[PDB]
């Protein structure tokens, strides 16, 4: 009744917005628009016809771009470790020295003990 | 809650709402069919 | 030995520490890119009493830990992924929390956990 | 002393090394 371009044209200029929004930059932002509509276009992925055009389109967007267990991962730690995960992982991942870690956070030594304290109990914590 | 931050947002993201949409974007709609 | 050539052997690892601090891969070669442009752009130098990898992580940090910050676009991504695309289908694109829920295709008390951990992270540092 | 985590710490983020970086990353530093 309408074509896929007419469906999804007027919406475009939002899903740009979007995408900028959450990469941080237009460039990023536009690549992932791309793959999207290309996926569209190639048939890999249909807007679902439970959802309005602009709704479906989203829906796509979000199949593409997909979460993964490290990415999960790090969110947790994120949210378990809000202050003190940098050094943590500048240790136990990055394998700097604390007193590295210290150049690195632009903190003296006691600072960095601290952080990695708090994270280190805050993951023990669960 | 409210959401005065959307309409903020929504003020500084302007610019790319209103640049016509890359012409690669349209030309891949149309390989549909 | 030039920028590119003193660090070009540590960006792989910058890469995997941008991203485990925020996120996922985009969030953290957002961040990466913005250090090496401070650096490019010499508004940040590589300090010469650290090792080339040294340096680059204390500048990483610096822009990291700034972005919080200076510019609500750019503060967006101290945000977790997750929530910050929840918060911004419904903050910025105005889709209900229910369409954020098909769009995200997960259940709606997930969606609204998201949105309030966005609402924290923006309390806590980005909004303050 | 369980330490699986530094070890889950490499499963979970190690791959990143072993991908090739974005010539965008080398683009910014050529230009000086």
């Amino acid at each position: 009744p309408m074509s896929l371009l007419a469906r999804l044209a007027p919406h475009l200029p939002y899903i740009r917005r979007y995408a900028r929004a959450l990469t941080g930059d237009q460039a990023t932002g536009d690549h992932y628009v791309r793959v999207a509509l290309e996926a569209l276009a190639a048939g890999e992925l249909v807007l679902d016809a439970n959802l309005s055009p602009r709704v479906a389109l989203y829906r796509v967007f979000h199949a593409i771009w997909l979460s993964s267990a490290g990415d999960d991962a790090a969110q947790r730690l994120m949210r378990i470790a809000p202050r003190s995960r940098q050094a943590f992982l500048l240790t136990a991942l990055e394998g700097f020295t604390p007193t590295e870690a210290a150049q690195i956070l632009d903190c003296d030594f006691g600072e960095v003990e601290r952080l990695i304290g708090d994270a280190q109990a805050e993951i023990d914590a669960e | 809650r409210q959401q005065a931050i959307g309409v903020k947002l929504r003020q500084m993201f302007d610019e790319v709402v209103n640049e016509p949409v890359p012409d690669e974007f349209l030309a891949i709609l149309r390989k549909a069919e």
